[PDB]
């Protein structure tokens, strides 16, 4: 969001309704209702949380899922290659 | 080490005959008070459980004088290994007041223990309380397991993302304003969020620093009271947070790795207990649930004289 | 089998949906009073609803005992409901369980297997080396061999099962370290040998206890569990700090014992 | 099986997207023969439109409804879409949807 | 008639406790991995020794049975390929299987019998 | 005692037992012989109670007659019920899957009021399930448990309460009937605050008659109807939302809803609550509105005009008086009502179109609902039970079991949890220490050892009446009301020559109940023994008086979950009820005369009474128990041997010489022992294996059916399409398995054999069929083999035929059933445990070598931890761990001069004592720790004059591994354990590849599919905790649902390849799909925003 606005307090099952993907909010509680809304928004999900890519298959971006993590490329040191 | 249980290893403590009559007495001289009608039969009661429930205690420093050091009972009991004085009391001595199904104490204690064996009413009268225990935790784990998935899927996309965000926020930790008595939950494993300064004075402890717990001595051989620290209320991370706010691995020991997921660990690290919270998991629920207080509380709403 | 037939609710609740729409393009055709026809269309809207979300509007449609029929939204929402039944929570294969047993002479990295347990989780790899050794010419023939529990394959087992690590795990789970990884030790009898340290991990106590194994079989997946989920990695509670791995009640009094100062 | 796709989408599903997935209207409400036990035509199993007794796992029916119906969902749920899109209160709404 | 009288019952129904019946339905034509390789592995067998066989013999014993185009042929058609005389394509489909079950050829599939 | 058997085992107890146990079976086979009527009940009732009793079917039977017509012209009249022999023998029915039933006729009749005509017939109902002598139901060849269930006493029932707000005092009140709405107080069945004032209206001076209430008057003159007719509108626009009333409609809306019996079934409970605490009468309902005025007002007495006052205060639903249980006799009742309303209905239409004078009493009746009902309640109703058998002690306890869940009682969820509770009415009626573990605590108790069933259905205790402070021997079974209405001496009281109390003041039971001190004038009633609150299963803990009722309830679960052992050997240390719990389980072979043993058989035993009749008695040998557990049965007496009537001739599975042996008597050492005893953990000496005294036979049965398919007819045969001749090697002709066969995992049992077609061959497989000749078969195999992991030998083997006349379900035409035993080694990791609550896996198994050893060289059976004892209060395993070496050992007190000062209370029965003799401490009157020491000072040597034990039950043990004694004197004794039905061989369960469910492509679990282990939410949970995405990745994409995946992986393992990148699981596809059929447009997209087809 960074019209003007007010700091907000408020609750776990209430703040992780809000999240920004749909099929997460779908799988944790009131499926219908995240449903109906999501489909009227027409909204569209990034893919980009842990439980989605669960849900779809994909590697969940944390751990050993992170990007940075899993497009290393291993190859031994010229050194080491002759050393054999 | 020779440790096995026996009949014998389990003493009544020979105090205890005495003790009872002494209070028992000064039962039916409260009786004398009730029939004299001077005070409600509700303070009757009060002033028989306050009676019955210290005799408790009486029997049990009783209990303990007697016993010696060496005995099988007690080492188990003294290394840490397991078992409660608590639990020791009821074995030898007097299983002392029980639950009335309503949940009100009763005033008649069982003056019997388990050694001595209860009787027919002794025994009836324990079977409410006992019961009525095991169902709490019966249903305990079904309303902390539907608090641990919420508090996970409130925080699951939670996870590390860099190493520092390089941000001069932090929050200020009580340290010992004697020993603060949690300062292992609040102080310990943070980062330094500013140099830990000496009067006028002489810088002890640099910022970005792990506060292990030599740091902690050394801190508080130098006078110092209170120290801001790194902490993910602050953390201006983008994405997640960074390594540098989180702080310490509890696992590891070190600094937390990059792609570690802290918001499930969080969501787990407080949903494992709740089996052992009995001012208990409502409280809990209504905090993270950040509902209107069950009894409200008003804070003040400007400084001055009240 | 017994010849007997089970279908879906949804097949009744199409089967409603699509006999009302018959009947009113009948009555549509025919040409009928109003009130028949309308009859009909509120017919029909209440069957797709039903069809939907049964029971969300007024009485649920029910079959014979007078159970609701299943509605396409009772496939979604519940915890049967796929997120939590199968989307989530699926489950997999080389895997199994058994009771525990106390596994005091283990190391802290090591884990009692039952031989019939490590057998048929691993029986495709013993099949492999079993066919590179000739003892068996094709694989029909290691598997015939391996189901009969041949005793050629039991030397095998070991040097496919070694350094290579298996999850244990106990419900239920209330945090990570209720998954650890372990070298398998091939053990004799149905019961799986426990370390006595990770007790406390995993709030197993002796008395009937039932453990689950999981068998990680890609390299990036036994790497995560020699790596992340070791168990004599993971000694610290990663809730407080402290250690979970420390000695509890028999060994507290053995060392208390060892340790304590007589006069 | 590309396995790494970037958006997951949804939204209302127009009588032509329905129409358009179908591989075919189911006419009867008929599941299959009681002698030879093999799917009836036109049926709820018909081969002609779901697939062959893996294809009949993918495709769909549909069924095309001599009168519209509302989608219970937009009608009941809370708070009324349907009711909130028109701004007809929702126990009007219940009253002419189902012919009251 | 008492066989057709029978009436269905509902997969969605539950038995004990939370657990419906049709979790239990085995699906009969879902690829068993243990068979499937092996029919991988003893179509491989079946490719080695074609090649012993004489070109023309080879071929005559696949499109019999239609291995590569996956359908059998009749030997009137066999002889259109190979034009000659139906019957000289059954002289050679005996002589051709005869060699088959000579013990040097069938010895390894013998075991992949089943 | 009082037992013509009579093995001798010594009691503690110092209170003579006033009252024998009555037959603890009495409960199931009092209410089935109500139900049918038997002559036994009928001149029990003539005796004492009704002049003329009512059989339950003649009261169902008095409800219907007469059928009249609208007009009254027809009437049809039933009564009369006859039962004719049953069909065939329990043991017979159980063989042939059949249910043990005897027909039921019926003699009705038909008049008609226009011509006056007579027609008499005889209707012939159905099958009547009977109940056997074991109180059991034979349900097409199940053994079943009717289960009594808790229900609300149908009646009013006022409940204070505490507004939220207002916190001003509140009464509502509820009217539960048989039958129809409930009211409320006006709201009346789910319409709220209707004002209180229309319903007397729909019924003047109303002010007048009820003027005394302030209140009342006040909500009056809030009300705005006037008249009778203007109100009961009111009163109609709410019961019927949209309907125009009628003005006939009106008056009949009120009368037919709550006063006619067609929708308002008068409970005959209920109206004998209603009766004592003041159809439905309209008098009634202002009865129950000026006792809400007056209870209001809290004054505590309301006369009703023209009837006798009674307290006027608020009700509780869990007192017993008000709390009720419907037994199996009226279970039945209310389902043959149920089966004779609906038969009302087509009864009354089929008058109508049927042709008059062309209707007999056999034209209007089609029973299809009756025996309907009767069927579908045995067949399906939660309180038709699946016998449990694996020892009787739990088929007693299934029995005598009361629940409040299942139909027409409180739900299992919505059930609260002050009823869970126990109750102080509860004393004597219901069991407070037997109840699950798990959620269903509170709602699930057995009946207590000396309770009783009322005719109207609520618990009654017996007692012993004492008057001017003292007992006669007079026994007044009272009910929980009248209960409340006297003082109840507790059993424990100092007793003295004729009556009198030996002390000053007598404790008792109040009205509360509350626990008091009272003169001795006072009382009135006193309990008859002290197990008057235990149950049958918690009254054999020995010093149950000693353990926690968390342990205890324990102990009393898992007593029911003993398996029977080939050997049975009895407890040593047990209490009384040892005895008369084997005999009344109908487990035990019972001699029902006095007579002589004329031939003694493994097969069976005959004996000749003195009126010169023979009896004789067929033994249950290696019968396959519900649960798999051995109903072996075994005689105790020899040829010439003498009985009396009642006596033990042939023990049970879980009996020896009459009592209940539900496990053996092991020596015991309480040391930890190298960690292999460790967190309840167990270890054993291999002599427990070598010995068999821990080894129990299990039989399973299998079965497989031969039916006539569309394609072709199934066929059991010996021909298999593609099997070596050696796995058939063990088949006879058939192509069953032969009798005393062994089956190995895999094995065939029998072969069977199934059309297949078309068979469509694969063109690589045809050439294999045309090189090695060996014909493609027209047909597929499906036979019956062994499930994973199962083993042992082939006992016998039923066979049913089409060819032969056997009668089998329609299509079906070969039955056959294999059953397979095997004996069970006390093994690793088998589960078992003491009657005290503890409980524990078997870690390890010693070599008897290296075992903790007495001086003797007598090495110890089980080694128990140290640690687990102290902290569970369950101390009471090790005082019987005492007087298990005491009982062992023997004893003679040998007094010095006389009885030394411990012994002052002890029988001079229990003075001396040989080794091996058994004891018996009833529960709340048994051996205390005076009498205990004292008999352990009193040993006798081993064989040699050495002792072995000391006087506080220690002994110096020698280390069986390096030989050096351990330090410290540890205690040993002999304690009594239990094998439990939860064993390894069943509990363990490994899977690499297996079959798929059908819908979903994930493995299907449980043991009968090969399944794979569940991998749920919360283990999702840890594995992303640990950040392992490839691990978590793997298990939900390749190991489950990855069609392809799952399979190439495989090849990759056996290949020795790499395993491949994962795909997507199927149970996504699925939910794309589901999302469309919701009318959902879901697209998958890639970065250029383009669809993606899921293929
Ligand atoms: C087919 C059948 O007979 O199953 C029975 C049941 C399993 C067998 O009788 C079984 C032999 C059992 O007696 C023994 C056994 C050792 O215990 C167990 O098996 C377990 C493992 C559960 C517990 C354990 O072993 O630890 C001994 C148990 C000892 C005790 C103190 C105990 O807990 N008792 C017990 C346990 C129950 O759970 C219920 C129960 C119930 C009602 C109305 C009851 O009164 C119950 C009850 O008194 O309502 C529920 C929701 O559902 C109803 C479910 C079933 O009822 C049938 C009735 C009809 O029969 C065929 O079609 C119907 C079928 C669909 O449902 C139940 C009543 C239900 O859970
Ligand atoms: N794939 C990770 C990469 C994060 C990183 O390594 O910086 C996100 O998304
Ligand atoms: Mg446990
Ligand atoms: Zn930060």
């Amino acid at each position: 969001f960074e019209a003007a606005g007010r700091p907000v307090l408020m609750g776990i099952t209430k703040a992780s309704l809000a999240t920004d993907s749909w099929l997460s909010a779908a799988s944790f509680q009131e499926t219908t209702r995240v449903l109906t809304d999501a489909a009227i928004n027409c909204r569209s999900d990034k893919l980009n949380g842990l439980k989605e890519n669960v849900i779809i298959g994909k590697l969940i971006p944390a751990g050993t899922g992170i990007s940075r993590y899993r497009n290393i490329q291993v190859q031994p040191t010229e050194e080491a290659r002759a050393a054999a | 080490s020779g440790v096995t249980v026996s009949m014998a290893d389990v003493l009544v403590p020979p105090q205890k005959q005495e003790i009872l009559e002494r209070h028992e007495a000064e039962a039916d001289a409260i009786e004398r008070k009730y029939q004299r009608g001077a005070l409600n039969h509700t303070e009757r009661n009060e002033s028989l459980v306050k009676i019955w429930q210290d005799a408790t205690e009486e029997v049990g420093k009783a209990l303990e004088e007697f016993y010696p050091a060496d005995n099988p009972i007690i080492t188990i009991v003294k290394s840490g290994a397991t078992g409660n004085l608590t639990q020791t009391r009821t074995l030898a001595g007097m299983k002392g007041l029980v639950t009335n199904p309503k949940g009100e104490f009763i005033p008649r204690p069982i003056k019997s223990s388990f050694r001595e064996g209860l009787t027919v009413l002794e025994y009836f009268i324990n079977t409410h309380g006992a019961r009525k225990g095991l169902a709490d935790t019966a249903l305990r784990t079904a309303d902390s397991g539907y608090l641990t998935r919420r508090l996970v899927d409130v925080s699951q996309d939670v996870i590390v993302r860099e190493h520092d965000c390089e941000t001069e926020r932090g929050i200020n930790v009580t340290l010992a304003e004697i020993r603060d008595a949690h300062v292992e939950t609040s102080a310990f494993a943070r980062t330094l969020a500013t140099d830990a300064v000496d009067a006028n004075g002489n810088v002890i402890i640099e910022r970005g620093h792990d506060l292990g717990d030599p740091a902690i001595d050394a801190l508080l051989a130098a006078g110092i009271t209170t120290v801001k620290v790194r902490s993910v209320l602050t953390c201006t991370s983008a994405t997640g947070v960074c390594a540098m706010c989180y702080g310490r691995s509890m696992a590891t020991g070190k600094l937390v790795d990059i792609g570690e997921a802290v918001g499930i660990v969080a969501a787990q690290s407080i949903g494992e207990p709740g089996t052992q919270l009995t001012g208990g998991l409502p409280r809990v629920q209504e905090l993270f649930e950040a509902r209107v207080p069950r009894n409200k509380a008003p804070i003040a709403d400007v400084a001055g004289r009240v | 089998d017994g010849g007997r037939f089970a279908t879906s609710d949804l097949n009744d609740l199409y089967r409603r949906v699509i006999n009302r729409n018959n009947r009113l393009k009948r009555l549509i055709d025919l040409g009928a009073p109003e009130i028949i026809v309308n009859n009909e269309k509120r017919m029909l809207q209440e069957s797709v609803d039903a069809l939907f979300d049964n029971g969300r509007r007024g009485r649920p449609v029910t079959g014979p005992g007078n159970r609701p029929l299943k509605s396409l939204s009772d496939l979604l929402k519940g915890k049967q409901g796929r997120f939590r039944q199968n989307l989530l929570g699926k489950r997999v294969d080389y895997s199994g369980r058994s009771v525990i047993v106390v596994g005091p002479q283990l190391k802290l990295h090591q884990c009692g297997l039952p031989k019939l347990m490590a057998l048929e989780l691993f029986k495709p790899f013993v099949m492999k080396r079993l066919v590179d050794l000739n003892h068996a010419q094709n694989i029909k023939s290691a598997k015939r061999m391996v189901e009969r529990q041949r005793p050629q394959v039991w030397d095998v087992l070991e040097e496919v099962i070694a350094e290579h690590p298996v999850l244990l795990n106990r419900a239920p789970t209330l945090h990570r370290l209720g998954i650890q990884a372990f070298e398998p030790q091939l053990v004799e009898g149905k019961a799986i040998q426990l370390h006595p340290l990770v007790c406390e991990a995993f709030n197993a106590d002796f008395d009937g206890d039932q453990m689950a194994v999981h068998l990680p079989l890609s390299a990036e997946a036994q790497a995560e569990a020699r790596i992340l989920m070791l168990s004599s990695n993971n000694i610290l509670s990663p809730a407080s700090g402290k250690p979970l791995a420390m000695p509890r009640l028999d060994m507290v009094t053995g060392l208390y014992y060892l340790t304590t100062l007589v006069e | 099986d590309v396995n790494f796709f970037d958006e997951l989408r949804i939204g209302l599903a127009t009588a032509d997207d329905i129409r358009n997935w179908s591989y075919g209207e189911v006419k009867k409400p008929e599941t299959i023969n009681y002698r030879t036990l093999k799917p009836e035509k036109d049926g709820l199993f018909c081969e002609k439109i779901f697939g062959p007794t893996k294809v009949r796992r993918e495709r769909m029916g549909h069924i095309e409804l001599a009168a519209p119906v509302t989608h219970i969902w937009y009608f009941k749920g809370v708070p009324s879409r349907l009711g909130y899109l028109l701004d007809l209160a929702p126990k009007d709404l219940e009253k002419i949807i189902y012919f009251a | 008639i008492q066989q057709y009288a029978r009436e269905p019952i509902s997969l969605d129904q539950t038995i004990e406790g939370d657990s419906q019946l049709g979790d239990f339905i085995e699906d009969s034509e879902a690829v068993v991995a243990v068979d499937a390789v092996s029919f991988t592995l003893l179509q491989d067998q079946l490719q080695s020794v074609l090649e012993t066989l004489s070109e023309r013999e080879a071929g005559v014993v696949r499109l019999r049975f239609g291995l590569t185009d996956g359908q059998p042929r009749t030997l009137d058609e066999i002889g259109q390929v190979y034009g000659v005389t139906r019957e000289r394509i059954r002289q050679i489909e005996s002589k051709t299987m005869s060699k088959l079950r000579h013990p040097s050829r069938s010895q390894v599939l013998r075991d992949y019998l089943d | 005692n009082s037992v013509p058997g009579a093995p001798n085992r010594v009691s503690f107890a110092k209170l003579r037992e006033p009252l024998e146990v009555p037959g603890l079976l009495d409960v199931q086979t009092d209410s089935f012989e109500w139900l049918v009527g038997s002559d036994r009940w009928r001149q029990a009732a003539i005796d004492r109670g009704e002049e003329n009793p009512v059989g339950g079917l003649e009261e169902v039977l008095a409800e219907l007659s007469p059928i009249e017509d609208f007009s009254g012209s027809m009437s049809l009249s039933f009564s009369d019920p006859r039962f004719d022999e049953v069909k065939a023998s329990v043991d017979e029915c159980k063989d042939k899957d059949m249910t043990y039933a005897a027909p039921l006729f019926v003699t009705a009749e038909f008049i008609n009021n226009n011509t006056g005509e007579i027609k008499s017939q005889t209707v012939f109902m159905g099958d009547f399930p009977m109940m056997t002598e074991k109180g059991t139901f034979i349900i097409n060849g199940t053994e079943r448990v009717v289960v009594s269930q808790l229900v609300r006493s149908p009646g009013v029932y006022f409940d204070e309460t505490i507004d939220k707000s207002t916190e001003k005092t509140l009464h509502s009140v509820k009217v539960i009937p048989g039958r129809g709405a409930w009211l409320e107080f006006v709201r009346i069945d789910r319409k709220r605050r209707q004002p209180v004032t229309v319903l007397l209206k729909a019924l003047e001076q109303i002010v007048e008659r009820f003027g005394f209430s302030e209140i009342m008057m006040g909500t009056l003159e809030k009300d705005t109807t006037s008249g009778t007719d203007e109100a009961l509108l009111d009163i109609y626009r709410k019961l019927r939302p949209g309907e125009p009333p009628t003005k006939e409609s009106a008056q009949t809306l009120l009368e037919n809803l709550f006063f006619k019996e067609k929708r308002y079934d008068l409970a005959r409970v209920g109206r004998y609550k209603v009766n004592k605490k003041l159809t439905l009468t309209e008098e009634d309902v202002v009865a129950t509105i000026e006792y809400l005025v007056r209870l209001h007002e809290g004054q505590t007495s309301m006369t009703v005009p023209g009837g006798v006052e009674v307290p006027v205060e608020v009700d509780d639903i869990d007192h017993f008086g008000n709390r009720r249980l419907r037994t199996v006799g009226e279970l039945i009742q209310n389902q043959i009502r149920v089966g004779l309303s609906r038969m009302e209905r087509v009864v009354r239409e089929r008058m109508t179109t049927q042709d008059v004078e062309a209707i007999t009493p056999q034209t209007l009746i089609n029973i299809r609902p009756v025996v309907a009902a009767i069927k579908e309640f045995f067949g399906t109703s939660q309180l038709s039970q699946f016998m449990d058998q694996n020892n009787p002690l739990s088929g007693l306890t299934h029995k005598r079991r009361l629940s409040a869940l299942g139909p027409g009682g409180l739900s299992r969820e919505r059930a609260g949890l002050e009823v869970r509770d126990v109750h102080p009415s509860h004393y004597g009626r219901m069991c407070p220490i037997e109840t699950p573990e798990g959620p269903n605590i509170g709602l699930i108790g057995s009946l207590s050892v000396y309770a009783r069933v009322n005719p109207f259905g609520f618990i009654e205790t017996p007692y012993r009446k004492v008057e001017n402070g003292v007992v006669t021997d007079q026994i007044d079974y009272l009910t929980a009301d009248e209960e409340d209405r006297h003082v109840v001496a507790q059993a424990n009281s100092p007793t003295d020559e004729n009556g009198r109390f030996t002390e000053d003041r007598v404790m008792v039971r109040k009205k509360g109940g509350e626990v008091e001190f009272v003169s001795a004038d006072q009382v009135d009633y006193m309990d008859v023994s002290p197990r008057q609150m235990v149950s049958v299963a918690t009254a054999m803990i020995p010093f149950l008086e000693h353990d926690d009722a968390n342990r205890a309830l324990m102990g009393a679960n898992m007593q029911r979950q003993a398996v029977p052992l080939v050997r049975s050997e009895a407890p040593l240390v047990g209490t009384g009820m040892e005895l008369r719990a084997a005999i009344d389980a109908g487990d035990v072979v019972v001699a029902d005369k006095t007579g002589v043993i004329e031939e003694v058989s493994a097969d069976y035993i005959t004996v000749m009474a003195d009126d010169g009749t023979r009896q004789s008695y067929r033994l249950r040998k290696f019968a396959r128990s519900n649960h798999g557990t051995c109903a072996n049965q075994r005689p105790i007496v020899d040829a010439g041997q003498r009985v009396e009537a009642g006596q033990v001739i042939a023990d049970g599975p879980c009996t020896q010489n009459g009592e209940m042996a539900l496990g053996k008597n092991l020596l015991v050492a309480i040391m930890p022992w190298e960690g292999h005893n460790y967190e309840d953990a167990i270890i054993l000496s291999n002599r427990l294996v070598e010995e068999d005294v821990l080894t129990s036979i299990h039989i399973e049965e299998h079965e497989i059916d031969a039916r006539d398919t569309k394609l072709g007819a199934e066929e059991i045969t010996r021909d298999i399409p593609n099997v070596s001749d050696e796995v058939l090697a063990d088949l006879d002709e058939r192509g069953i398995v032969r009798i005393g066969a062994e089956v190995r995992d895999g094995d065939i049992l029998v072969g069977k054999v199934t059309p297949k077609g078309e068979t469509e061959l694969t063109p690589e497989e045809r050439l294999l069929r045309a090189i090695f000749g060996e014909k493609a078969r027209e047909v597929r195999d499906t036979s019956l083999k062994v499930p994973h992991g199962e083993s042992g030998k082939v006992i016998g083997i039923r066979v049913f035929s089409r060819e032969d006349d056997d009668e089998l379900p329609a299509g079906v035409n070969e039955l056959v059933r294999v059953y397979v035993a095997q004996k069970r080694k006390i093994s690793d990791g088998d589960k078992l445990a003491g009657r005290h609550g503890n409980k524990g896996v078997i870690g390890k198994i010693l070599p008897v070598e290296d075992m903790p050893f007495l001086p003797d060289g007598t090495p110890v059976d089980i080694i128990l931890n140290t640690h687990g004892v102290p902290r569970r209060m369950n101390i009471g395993q090790i005082l019987e761990t005492h007087l298990g070496w005491v009982a062992k050992a023997g004893w003679n007190i040998d007094v010095a001069a006389g009885v030394p000062d411990w012994a002052s209370k002890l029988p001079e029965e229990l003075y001396s004592a040989p080794a091996d003799s058994t004891v018996a401490t009833p529960v709340f009157d048994g051996a205390q720790e005076g009498e205990l020491a004292g008999l352990l000072g009193s040993t006798l040597p081993n064989r040699d004059g050495e002792v072995m034990v000391d006087a506080d039950g220690k002994s110096t043990l020698f280390d069986g591994r390096s030989g050096e004694p351990f330090p410290y004197p540890v205690t040993v004794g002999y304690m009594y354990i239990l094998k439990l039905h939860h064993l390894v061989d069943d509990k363990i369960h490994a899977r690499s590849t297996g079959p798929y469910s059908m819908i979903t492509q994930q493995p299907l679990g449980g043991k009968a599919q090969f399944g794979g282990q569940r991998f749920g939410e919360m283990e999702c949970w840890a594995m992303q905790a640990y950040g392992a995405a490839y691990t978590l990745q793997e298990l939900l994409t390749i190991k489950s649902d990855d069609t392809v995946g799952r399979v190439k992986v495989y090849e990759a393992i056996v290949k020795g390849e790499n395993i491949p990148e994962p795909g997507i699981p199927e149970s996504f596809k699925v939910l794309l799909k589901e999302l469309q059929s919701l009318c959902l447009n879901v697209e998958v997209l890639s970065s250029d925003g383009a669809a993606i087809e899921m293929r």
